[PDB]
RNA sequence: UUUUUUUUUUUUUUUUUUUUUUUUUUCUCCUCUUUUUUUUUUUU
């Protein structure tokens, strides 16, 4: 299947509105649609839902051996995934252009920007060290998949906590939870992605576009850009032809959305601590809207788990025994038997000759 | 302008692996020559440190006489010296950082007379090795 | 007192695909100065 095509009629009302600098859901040019956070039980878990899009993040670490060369220090998986359930259209093999330019966008600026400590990542050296490996997934698709999946993998990462362990003369040992606290890691800064689309040949722009605003646009410009005032990566694609002061106008741009954008990823990371630390309940569960016709929710329940037995027992008495007809096996030669109705003769010789 | 020529190199890694790369190098007409009776100013312009002409004489080490001796050129009574950029390279890639660094203070300095020259970038001091040889006899 | 005739918007649709983070170097390196090394003891 693929997916509802699009008419003539909303196209020439988007680009009447776009000239009108007007858009569908109301916010205005420089505008995100809002964000909202929610932490799982376990660390590096977390759903990020920028407007109507979500992602999962899902961080996990594991000890290795440290290939060859490169002795002191670790290696950092990724792998982006889009979840057929995300949009009609994605195919478990049929979307095979995307997948590429996406994870290499992510690879690229969480990779090559330096962000990461993956210095302190050994226990020895040409022995075991540690192999953290992200993961994130797609889920809903509704345009601009790519600021959210950065907001996710920079979240998953800020909230990790690593195993921890000895190491003294030439032993090891390895701790758990209770035997020892979990550890968290360090990162340098904090590289957000921003996204831009231009319309009509460069004559108008918007930040942040959904997905009919991403069907009526000729090319997008990604800026990569970690906090303070400096830039981690660029990608003009699609269908542009660009200018020299756009550049630069996005630039600035990206640097006020990231600013925005690493404050609010403060905040929400602090309150999660808080309430981690207070005492109370947190997780996936304690986040399900209460106001809303669409949850519910039911506490424990015996149910009553008084009569098992007596079934069981009436069941197993009620119910006629094994048979007693005992079938014998018959032996041709040593190396192979036979058993059933059997063959009338020894074995066949001569049959045709 | 400029005139492409080759330059093979035997590089041995720590793990024992020797590998033949292959490297560029860009000759030029004119390498300034940071002197005061250059018969032409302008090819050049002398844009930097340009001695004084007084001295008697001019000493040019080859390569070792700036290897190990280096501590006695300092002396600001010595006058009218000019490094050799092989010697200069050959110091770099055999003393480690700390002589190259004394070195390169001593030319980064407006006190003595040192200069630079540009051997190696100049169209007709350069001279490629030749069937049995040796870095020593080359250089 | 001025008749009769001069065609027009390409035909076609019922195609198979059995992969997967990365990717590839840079050398040896002078740590300055009262010492053996003090040590019980009690109040946390």
């Amino acid at each position: 299947m693929k997916e509802t095509p699009l008419s003539n009629c909303e196209r020439r009302f988007l680009l009447r509105a776009i000239e009108e600098k007007k858009r569908l859901d109301g916010r205005q040019t420089y505008d995100y649609r809002n964000i909202r956070i929610s932490f799982g039980t376990d660390y590096g878990c977390c759903i990020v839902e920028l407007g109507k899009t979500r992602v999962l993040g899902q961080v996990s670490c594991e000890l290795v051996s440290p290939k060859l060369n490169r002795a002191t220090e670790g290696i950092l998986f990724f792998n982006l995934e889009l979840s057929q359930m995300a949009a009609p259209a994605f195919e478990p093999g049929r979307q095979s252009d995307l997948l590429v330019k996406l994870n290499r966008l992510m690879e690229r600026c969480l990779r090559n920007s330096k962000c990461i400590d993956t210095e302190s990542l050994c226990v020895v050296a040409g022995e075991k060290v540690w192999q953290i490996r992200v993961d994130l997934h797609l889920l809903n698709h509704d345009g601009n998949i790519i600021d959210a999946a950065s907001i996710a993998a920079i979240v998953a990462l800020c909230h990790f906590r690593r195993p921890d362990v000895s190491v003294q003369g030439d032993e090891v040992t390895l701790y758990t939870p209770e035997e020892r606290d979990p550890v968290p890691l360090s990162i340098h800064h904090m590289p957000i992605c921003v996204s831009f689309a231009f319309f009509q040949q460069g004559t108008y722009l918007l930040v942040d576009p959904n997905e009919r605003e991403e069907r009526v646009m000729d090319g997008l410009l990604v800026i990569a850009m970690n906090k303070h005032r400096e830039i981690c990566t660029i990608q003009s694609s699609g269908g542009i032809m660009l200018l020299k002061d756009q550049v630069l106008r996005c630039s600035k741009i990206a640097g006020v959305k990231v600013a925005e954008i690493t404050e609010l990823i403060l905040k929400a990371l602090e309150n999660d601590q808080k309430v981690r630390k207070e005492g109370g309940k947190f997780g996936f569960a304690e986040s399900i809207a209460n106001q809303r016709i669409t949850a519910f929710k039911m506490e424990k329940a015996p149910i009553d788990t008084s009569d098992v037995e007596e079934k069981a027992e009436e069941i197993i008495a009620e119910a006629e025994p094994p048979s007693e007809v005992v079938s014998t096996p018959v032996l041709w030669t040593p190396g192979t038997a036979q058993i059933g109705e059997g063959v009338e003769n020894s074995w066949g010789d001569l049959e045709d000759s | 302008m400029l005139q492409k020529r080759e330059k093979v190199l035997l590089l041995r890694t720590f793990q024992g692996r020797t590998l033949r790369i292959v490297r560029e190098h860009y000759l030029r007409p004119c390498v300034p020559c940071h002197s005061p009776l250059c018969p032409q100013p302008a090819a050049c312009s002398h844009d930097g440190k340009l001695l004084s002409s007084d001295v008697t004489h001019y000493v040019i080490p080859d390569w070792k006489v700036v290897q190990d001796y280096l501590e006695i050129l300092e002396f600001p009574e010595l006058k009218g010296i000019i490094f050799m950029q092989t010697a200069c390279q050959a110091v770099q890639h055999q003393r480690g950082r700390r002589q190259y660094n004394k070195l390169r203070n001593l030319l980064k300095d407006a006190r003595h007379d040192c200069i630079l020259f540009a051997n190696e970038f100049q169209q007709c001091c350069y001279l490629p090795r030749e069937r049995g040889e040796s870095m020593e006899k080359w250089q």
